């Protein structure tokens, strides 16, 4: 029905048509019947409608109260569900139309409340339950919040059993007065008003009744409908959403305890059918967990051991009282203890032989149920009553210890399931048993539990997708004795002949996980020459994966690509493995390879810290078998994360008191900045940000500058800039950086970048206590302002730690490059990492490099010591080390400077030069500095050389630590603990070695982070435990993070983990959705204005720098191209647009040959071949691109190799002068829906972009309408200057004096380029080869 | 009356580095600590990170313990407790036992919150191993400043489990007697568990008498328990005694 759906869209509501047809309820109902009812809510139907924008163009903009009907409601709900699946903003039509939003919520609630299986079919009931779950979980929206306000308010508890409400008001005397206020306020109400209020209050109870009756309407064994099960599971999902949301639970949990969904759920047969209701009962276990989760109903705070124990014992005490007063048989049960009545075992030995009316009257006395009339039989069974009473007054576990005993590795019952860890073939029509990490958790343990669940699901994807990799060209076949056998040959899969343990060393101190866990996998590559060569070319930190399978499909079974490949292959265990190299004749991994004779290669790998500790803990506590031993294959192309999360979860979790609320998402999101952190620096040292006083006053556009000294010629200092706290005065006070002696080469390094007012204010909010998120859009100098803030924090802080954390190596190396010209001592920088690190920075800030430089610097300090002493005229032939050097300062330099000080400050310019005995110590320096002209300045110079000798003595003092640390890594630990003023690390390294530094010198005073968006929620929440609290408070004072919600996020292991739990929602993204302040710099200087326009309109007032506005080269003409941004149409070539020659390996050979001809045109036109970037729509597209490149160009003496022939996600952190983009996608929108990947692929060309794609198929996206307007803003052809070599002096706006080329086909463009190549081959020749 | 003379005089007396000027530099910090602990902490810290001696931190901490700044005294004590090149700084002379004495005078009946006290006991027991003496002391404190519920139960259990000598049984007997109604299942079965205490000639009656005189109602169990805790050799009228 794609034809009729697209036709209805293009006639009535599809964009890109001058005329739109009027609205029609008949048309809406007809299309609805022809798609959704006829196709059972087809994903392709709702997806063609989502490409057509059926909601934002037909449903809500033309819906109405007299027009809202079954078809419109169902279509809107299905569209919103499909948008929730496809991960695009959905509720835009609702936020546009608040007029119809309460009516829409009322109609959806009416459908969800009315009879099941009636008019609204069971599919519609699943749709309504899913819509209710989504509209509850998106509660931060205005209209949905207002809809659920009166429906989930405190008067929602007005429908629970009257005795239960009475006992609730008796336990909480504060709630009785609120209910009295509600009862008095409902007096002046209308019939419809108060009736709708009561219906809203009891809608939750009515939906719980409908779901429970839908479950109970299933027989024990006789097959049932899975759609009713989906309805009940979506009801459980809405219940779990309102159990994870704090105020959604505040009233819902009372009716939860009233109706006891747990007892009926765990008593029904749908949970007893391990096939029909399995994942439903699993979500039911998680639901009972959230229902008994220790988060107090009154406060939203967790319960203590005493609190929960008192609650349980008081339930057992009320049971004892009700037994004494109303139960003759339970006399021992009354007079029994808490330890003797609280446990289900003994409690059942007492109340299992109880009778029906006995337990029913017991529940009446405990106000659990409506009382049983005299001698009558409550229709609830003995099983129901006993289950209820046991679940109420039985023993329950501490969640802390329950999660503590957990195995961090997936077992043979978990690793191959898509129910708690869906695979890479996800569809999106259902949910999986995953947590949520979007806005707010109930407790810190709850947040950590969801984090560890997502981590275990990602590790389960890494263990599930590649476990079915045993010989996997043709689904490996069985052998005799059930053995494995490779009856075929695969390229990226090969039979690993064996796998052996080599190195499982000790863990880090205190921790529970070894640091290097290495295993060598051996494979006898009797295979093709070139394929076995690509298999033998193993590199350093190269990724491989060992596959182990438990096959049962015997020899010859063919594949069914539709079915689970996991269940087709019967896999066992997949272990990722980072092979340090293959073995040689000397058994040592390949660190030129030596002459390998034979075919068998063994590669020794260690993928993670707790690599051989996850399966270890498994075979330790959970009785599972060995995963590193049943290995069968090696295949090429998070346990330590879980153990660090467990360290935190069992750690006292004492965070900053102004960061608990931010990491909780509840509370005032604007509290954690400088404006609400109460200890901001009064007169602070922002020395680095300003270079001139006029420029400082210009970077203060909203401040009234109180300049301490009017004199214009004396004022450009590191001036003290105080913000007030009369009310807008920026106090600018002059200072002078103290002298350093005679050496002008000791000029204290000042920064030379003119960071604008927004960057200055961002650094100020970073170095004023609290935390801050500096939105650094592409090109705003994010790392520059970060290093400048670290510099200002080194100006305001002599002893504190500046813990630089980054998400990748790029940010860390850029931070080193910017600290290269900052006035920092090289004995104050330390760095952590993930193994062997290629230091891309100028001077090695690495461990051994800094320790050797430290030895050399202490040698230099000893040289200065000997020079000063010999100058003072000592006796001696022997040498003194750094300890005796500190003693030498104290003994001689103290005495000399003390004579001089108590002489001169107790006084003329002549005494300034006379009373300094440091002439022979300055005998190697510029001419005598104390000029005798001004006594104060002469003493400044002399005492500056004195304090230069003092700083030398202090270098030697800090170097006695290197004299005391015999070992290299020991000096590394010591100098990273004590003298390290700035410690730079990555997130994975920080989380893998957190306890290492924690016990080896952890101090966190201010943390500055770069690439805050590429660290995960958990991968950033982990460094929140980089230390412990300090005598009752965490030492964490400040946190300046540079981030951007509009850039590419972490690309997860499986698309299903983020499809299920939105793993793409970083902490900064949740902070943006909350409303935390975003110090959004807007001064970019890397790409032109008109070319950056493809990425500036994506941010908040994203602007440019004077460099961007005035650049003589960024306003220049492109080499053989008149348009700075072209994404031209790429028609079908030879009948091929985008094709998938391999499963989903998307490529488009038409656009690909166009792009190869384009790179050839840049080559033979002189645009430098190293300025040639091939960014694509798919890695398979880039692969086919490189194929066509080396097939048509090859090793041409006229054409070099592109700079980056890479992926949209794999080209981050970089820019380009001219990017060739191959945007294959035309039939499906793909994952371009992400604003992240959109802005990425749009902001990767600083001067020119040339793309081949489908123009209408691109503009068919609602998310990318402001993108398409400026993407197709030019003609869709190759509009260039063909005969124009690299230098053509014209600008972007000038008139050219030559002929312009307009190519419309890739054959013809390549033919032009080929005639050009023949012309140049006949008219010239190169020789470099 | 002015710090100028103090600073300049100290610097001029420090021109040489003999044992001269020492008791003029440090008592200067002593007399400066009056109404201003900042110069006292300054001289203390800079001295512990200044001219070498094992008596440096000694005089520093011994001057700081006498003032209203005592965590600085403990900081110089910690400088000694690491010391980086001499675990034993002074031979027979004591720094760790003296730190334990100061921790005792801090856990003196001022901080009776009953957490800092047991923390200081574990801190002294960590700084130096305690052969049953501070063990009995801390076990008695942990049995007295606990409650009566499973808290006191675990207190007595862990104390007896890691105990070193007797009268720990008497400590847990006091606990069990005070808590003789802590559950409505046994009424503090620790009473019977301690009536079943050590076999030959230790107490054999103490916990039983405590349980039978919690105040007094009727033991009905302590007789059998004490008479099951190791009578004479097997074959005798001991069976008839257990039968009566």
């Amino acid at each position: 029905n794609a034809e009729f759906v697209t036709q209805l869209a293009c006639k009535y509501w599809a964009p890109h048509i001058k005329k739109k047809s009027p609205f029609d309820i008949k048309v809406i109902e007809d299309i609805y019947e022809k798609e959704i009812v006829k196709s059972r809510f087809a994903i392709r139907k709702i997806m063609l409608l989502e490409f057509s924008q059926y909601l934002e163009n037909y449903l809500w903009m033309n819906y109405s109260p007299e027009v809202s009907s079954k078809a419109y409601l169902m279509s809107i709900c299905c569209m919103v569900n499909e948008k929730f699946r496809e991960n695009v903003p959905a509720w835009e039509i609702f936020k546009k139309k608040p007029d119809h939003f309460p009516f829409f919520f009322k109609h959806i609630l009416k459908a969800a409340l009315a009879e099941t299986d009636g008019e609204f079919s069971l599919h519609e009931q699943t749709v309504l339950l899913l819509f209710l779950d989504h509209c509850f979980n998106s509660l931060e929206v205005d209209l949905i919040r207002s809809q659920v306000q009166q429906l989930i308010s405190l008067p929602m508890w007005m429908g629970l059993q009257l005795a239960r409400l009475e006992l609730e008001l008796k336990k909480t005397p504060k709630l009785r007065k609120f209910w009295n206020l509600i009862k008095k306020n409902d007096e002046k109400m209308d019939p419809e008003a108060r009736e709708q209020a009561y219906q809203e209050r009891r809608f939750l109870s009515q939906l719980i009744q409908k779901f429970i009756s839908v479950l109970k309407s299933v027989p024990l064994s006789e097959p049932v409908t899975m759609d009713k099960v989906h309805y009940c599971e979506r009801f459980i999902e809405l219940m779990i959403d309102l159990e994870a949301l704090l105020p959604t639970r505040r009233w819902f949990n009372t009716i939860l305890d009233d109706s006891h969904l747990l007892v009926h759920c765990y008593l029904s047969n749908l949970v007893r059918r391990e096939e029909d209701g399995h994942l439903f009962s699993q979500l039911l276990d998680m639901l009972k967990f959230y229902t008994g989760f220790e988060i107090n109903d009154q406060t939203g705070n967790a319960l203590t051991e005493n609190e929960m124990t008192t609650i349980h014992y008081d339930r057992i005490t009320s049971l004892q009282r009700a037994a004494f007063a109303h139960f003759p048989e339970l006399y021992d049960f009354a007079l029994s203890n808490v330890a003797e009545v609280d446990t289900r075992e003994s409690l059942v030995k007492f109340f299992g032989p109880l009778s029906s009316n006995t337990l029913h009257q017991v529940a009446s006395y405990l106000c659990l149920l409506p009382t049983l009339p005299k001698n009558e039989d409550t229709t609830f069974d003995k099983e129901f009553l006993l289950e209820l009473l046991v679940s109420r007054h039985e023993r329950r576990i501490s969640q802390i210890q329950q999660l503590n005993q957990m195995p961090l590795y997936p077992t043979e019952k978990i690793i191959w399931d898509e129910n708690i860890v869906p695979t890479e073939y996800y569809s999106g029509e259902g949910c999986l048993a995953l947590p949520k990490l979007n806005l707010q958790f109930l407790t810190l343990h709850d947040y950590l539990l969801r984090n560890f669940n997502l981590f275990r699901l990602e590790s389960t994807y890494e263990i599930r997708q590649d476990i079915e990799d045993s010989v996997s060209r043709m689904k490996p076949w069985q052998s005799e004795y059930g053995g494995v056998v490779f009856g075929g040959w695969a390229r990226m899969a090969q039979p690993i002949v064996a796998f052996t343990v080599v190195e499982v060393a000790k863990p880090n101190i205190g921790e529970n996980w070894p640091t290097r866990v290495r295993a060598d996998v051996t494979i006898n590559l009797n295979v093709r020459d070139h394929i076995k060569d690509e298999w033998e070319g193993l590199r350093k930190h190269d990724v491989c994966f060992l596959i182990t399978v438990r096959p049962t499909k015997p020899y010859g079974t063919k594949f069914d690509r539709r079915r689970p490949f996991i269940e087709q292959v019967g896999l066992v265990y997949v272990r990722g493995c980072e092979i340090q190299g293959m073995l040689d004749d000397k058994g040592r991994v390949i660190e030129p390879r030596p002459n390998l004779r034979g075919e068998s290669r063994t590669f020794r790998v260690f993928l993670d810290p707790n690599q051989y500790q996850q399966d270890m803990t498994n075979t330790i506590q959970n009785g599972a078998e060995d995963v590193y031993e049943t290995f069968n294959i090696i295949m090429r192309r998070f346990k330590a994360v879980l153990e660090t999360i467990r360290n935190l979860m069992n750690t006292d979790c004492v965070v900053p008191d102004w960061l608990h609320d931010i990491i909780l998402g509840y509370g005032d999101p604007s509290s954690a900045h400088y404006s609400k952190m109460p200890n901001q620096i009064a007169t602070l040292d922002f020395n680095d940000t300003f270079l001139s006083i006029e420029h400082l006053k210009a970077s203060f556009p909203g401040h009234n500058v109180k300049v301490t000294v009017e004199d214009p010629a004396l004022q450009i200092p590191p001036f003290r800039i105080t913000f007030p706290v009369e009310a807008k005065t920026l106090i600018v006070e002059p200072h002078v950086i103290p002298n350093r002696g005679p050496y002008p080469y000791n000029q204290p390094k000042r920064n030379t970048i003119q960071f604008t007012h927004t960057q200055i204010e961002a650094i100020r909010a970073g170095m004023q206590p609290g935390l801050t998120m500096v939105v650094g859009p592409p090109g705003t100098g994010k790392t520059d302002v970060a290093v400048q803030i670290i510099s200002n924090i080194y100006h305001n802080f002599p002893e504190q730690r500046t813990l630089i954390v980054t998400h990748s190596n790029q940010a860390l190396n850029q931070l080193f490059e910017k600290i290269m010209a900052l006035d920092i001592d090289e004995r104050h920088l330390l760095r952590l990492g993930h193994g062997e690190e290629e230091l891309e920075t100028e001077k090695d800030f690495s461990r051994y490099g800094r320790v050797n430089y430290v030895l050399a610097r202490r040698i230099e300090l000893l040289e200065e010591v000997k020079r000063l002493q010999k100058s003072l005229g000592v006796p001696g032939d022997a040498s003194y080390t750094c300890e005796t050097a500190g003693y030498f300062f104290l003994y001689q330099v103290m005495s000399r400077w003390e004579e001089y000080i108590s002489k001169v400050k107790n006084p003329d310019v002549t005494e300034v030069s006379t009373f300094f005995p440091f002439h022979e110590y300055f005998a190697n320096a510029p001419q005598p500095i104390f000029k005798g002209r001004s006594y104060e300045e002469d003493m400044e110079i002399a005492e500056g050389c004195f304090r230069h000798i003092k700083k030398i003595f202090t270098q030697l003092e800090e170097f006695r630590a290197s004299e005391l640390l015999r070992s290299g890594l020991d000096r590394s630990k010591y100098l990273l603990v004590k003298e390290a003023k700035i410690i730079a690390m990555t997130c994975t390294h920080a989380a893998l070695k957190r306890h290492d530094l924690v016990k080896l010198g952890f101090k966190y005073d201010n943390i500055l982070m770069e690439e805050a968006a590429q660290i995960l929620e958990i991968e950033t929440f982990i460094p929140l435990l980089l230390q412990n609290p300090q005598d009752g408070f965490s030492r964490l004072k400040r946190w300046i993070m540079i981030g951007d919600h509009h850039q590419l996020p972490p690309v997860i292991k499986n698309m299903a983990f983020q499809k299920y739990s939105n793993m793409e929602q970083s902490l900064f993204t949740r902070f943006v959705r909350v409303g935390v302040p975003t110090v959004d710099l807007d001064a970019q200087g890397r790409a032109r204005a008109s070319l950056c326009n493809l990425y500036n309109w994506r941010y908040k007032n994203l602007g440019n720098l004077p460099h961007v506005q005035l650049l003589p080269e960024f306003s220049t003409a492109n080499a053989g191209l008149l348009y700075d941004f072209q994404l031209i149409n790429v028609e079908d070539f030879q009948g091929v647009g985008e094709s998938e020659p391999n499963p989903y390996f998307y490529q488009n050979l038409g656009e690909a040959e166009y792009v190869v001809a384009l790179f050839m045109y840049m080559c033979l036109l002189g645009y430098p071949a190293d300025k040639i970037s091939i960014l694509t729509t798919y890695n398979g597209q880039k692969h086919l691109i490189r194929d066509i490149i080396n097939r048509r160009c090859g090793n041409n003496p006229l054409i070099g190799r592109p700079n980056k022939v890479t992926t949209v996600d794999r080209f981050q952190g970089q820019q380009n002068d001219y990017i060739l983009l191959s945007l294959v996608r035309t039939r499906a929108v793909g994952h371009l829906r992400d604003v992240r990947r959109l802005v990425v692929a749009m902001s990767r060309a600083r001067l020119g972009l040339y793309i081949f794609a489908r123009v209408s198929l691109f503009q068919n996206c609602f998310e990318l309408t402001p993108a398409f307007s400026q993407l197709t803003a030019r003609p869709l052809h190759l509009h260039i200057i063909p005969t124009e070599p690299f230098p053509t002096t014209r600008k972007n706006g000038e008139r050219p004096s030559h002929e312009v080329q307009i190519i419309k086909n890739m054959p013809q463009m390549a033919n032009f380029v080929y005639n050009m190549y023949m012309h140049l081959i006949q008219t010239t020749h190169h020789y470099h080869q | 009356g002015r710090v100028t003379h103090t600073r300049r005089t100290f610097d001029r007396a420090l021109r040489a580095l003999p044992i001269t000027q020492h008791s003029r530099i440090w008592p200067l910090y002593l007399r400066f600590l009056r109404s201003h602990p900042l110069p006292e902490t300054a001289v203390r810290g800079y001295r512990r990170f200044l001219k070498l001696s094992p008596e440096s931190a000694e005089e520093y901490i011994e001057y700081l313990k006498s003032s209203d700044r005592l965590d600085e005294a403990a900081q110089r004590l910690a400088t000694v407790v690491n010391d980086e090149r001499f675990v034993s700084k002074a031979g027979k002379s004591n720094y760790q036992l003296w730190h334990e004495l100061c921790d005792l005078i801090s856990q003196n009946p001022d901080k009776v919150q009953s957490l800092n006290v047991d923390a200081i006991i574990r801190g002294g027991l960590t700084r130096f191993t305690d052969q049953l003496g501070k063990l009995w002391c801390s076990l008695a404190d942990y049995y007295i400043r606990s409650g009566h519920f499973e808290k006191a139960r675990d207190v007595y259990e862990e104390a007896i489990r890691t105990v070193m000598t007797v009268r720990d049984f008497t400590q847990v007997f006091d606990s069990y007697a005070q808590f003789e109604e802590s559950m409505i299942a046994a009424k503090m079965e620790t009473a019977s568990e301690l009536g079943r205490e050590e076999e030959d000639d230790v107490d054999l009656e103490l916990r039983l008498a405590r349980f039978e005189q919690l105040i007094s109602r009727r033991p009905l169990l302590l007789n059998s328990v004490l008479l099951r805790q190791n009578p004479h050799h097997v074959h005798e009228w001991h069976k008839r005694v257990a039968l009566h």
